[PDB]
């Protein structure tokens, strides 16, 4: 879903056609389009350089994980989970919602990664080290949104 | 339900890729028509009850359907039917700011051809008031606006034919 889908479905569950305020919120949101492709554009050209100077924040920060335990496979893994969550961060930017990232990434979560006996509290801060890297390569505006998308993530895991 | 936005999205997702080059800036295209979609809805949504009798008028009325016998004979058929036609406007005017089809075929078309057969409502009659909706809409909003609407109402249209 995405914000168009969230007004609409209000609407459908009244009953009732878009109202002035659900007209104003979608025109606001067409508004910052342009941006908001921007943005999604430098994740996408930024993903492995994200994910490795992250991976290499990160592993400094915690060296009892099960991607640094010398297992190929593992770290192969956690290195790709780290570039899936990217692309549905800027998903989510494109969307003007966490609704791309919550019904792909975030629900489900803590039951998946407990299956695979991944500590939560690690995820969450490799989840910091890829935060920091991509604020960085944008402007403060921009890191404005992305941020709590990073934010949403790191809740969910705890 | 999906939108223009969670569409692309979607396609995507399945190719564990990002959005595309063509893919964005379809995206663009959209973000551009939001205006014009927002302005259709303001002025159906205050038009509502008028389409709706237009339409009735030039396809419904003074015909078999309404005489004894017919489906749309009784006060509470007549009224069913125009609660239908209420279903048709707005849902596609849903799905014409969302830019995608998907939820018609979700909340209006998933058992319709089959519950109409069942209760006897006649389907060539219904496609020719959902044609006349698309006109009555046309003349109200300009071609621009029209020929987007009318995606939708042909939408409906077509997936009561089957
Ligand atoms: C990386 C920051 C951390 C880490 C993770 C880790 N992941 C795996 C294995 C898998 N991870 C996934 C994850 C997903 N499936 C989904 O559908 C989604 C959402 C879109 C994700 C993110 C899956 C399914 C696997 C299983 C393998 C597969 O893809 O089929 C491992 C390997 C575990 C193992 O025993 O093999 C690891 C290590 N590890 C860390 O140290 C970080 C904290
Ligand atoms: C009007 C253009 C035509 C017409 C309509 C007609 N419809 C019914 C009965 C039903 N209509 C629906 C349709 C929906 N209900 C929903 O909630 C949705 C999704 C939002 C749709 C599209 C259904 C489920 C019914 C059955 C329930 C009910 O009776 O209210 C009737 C009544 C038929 C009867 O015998 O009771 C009528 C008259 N009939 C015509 O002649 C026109 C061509
Ligand atoms: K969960
Ligand atoms: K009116």
């Amino acid at each position: 879903g995405s914000i168009v889908t969230e007004l609409i479905l209000n609407a459908d569950s009244e009953s009732r056609y878009p109202a002035p305020k659900e007209i104003q919120v979608y025109q606001n949101f067409v508004k910052t389009g342009e941006q908001r492709i921007r943005i999604a554009k430098i994740l996408a050209e930024n993903e492995q350089r994200i994910v490795q100077n992250g991976s290499a924040r990160f592993w400094e920060r915690v060296p009892n994980t099960p991607s640094n335990s010398g297992n190929e496979r593992k770290t192969a893994s956690c290195q790709r989970d780290q570039g899936w969550y990217i692309r549905l961060i800027a998903y989510s930017v494109l969307a003007g919602s966490e609704k791309p990232l919550e019904e792909i990434g975030t629900i489900g979560i803590k039951e998946m990664y407990n299956n695979l006996e991944i500590p939560l509290r690690n995820i969450v801060e490799c989840m910091r080290c890829l935060k920091e890297e991509a604020l960085s390569l944008m402007s403060e505006e921009d890191a404005l949104e992305v941020s709590a998308y990073f934010d949403y993530v790191m809740r969910s895991l705890s | 339900m999906q939108d223009a936005i969670t569409a692309l999205i979607n396609s995507s997702d399945v190719q564990g890729r990002y959005l595309d080059p063509s893919s964005l800036d379809k995206l663009q295209n959209y973000f551009q028509s939001g205006d014009m979609r927002a302005k259709t809805a303001i002025a159906v949504s205050a038009n509502a009850k008028n389409i709706v009798t237009k339409t009735v008028a030039k396809s419904l009325l003074y015909t078999d359907i309404t005489a004894p016998g017919g489906n749309m004979y009784t006060c509470r058929r007549y009224a069913a039917c125009v609660r239908d036609l209420d279903y048709f406007l707005r849902y596609a005017t849903y799905a014409m700011l969302a830019g995608d089809t998907s939820i018609l075929d979700e909340r209006i078309l998933n058992g319709l051809r089959e519950t109409y057969n069942s209760l006897g409502v006649p389907i060539g009659a219904t496609i020719r008031s959902v044609q006349a909706m698309k006109e009555v809409v046309t003349s109200l909003v300009g071609a621009d606006a029209g020929r987007e609407m009318g995606v939708y109402f042909d939408h409906i249209a077509a997936g009561l034919s089957l």
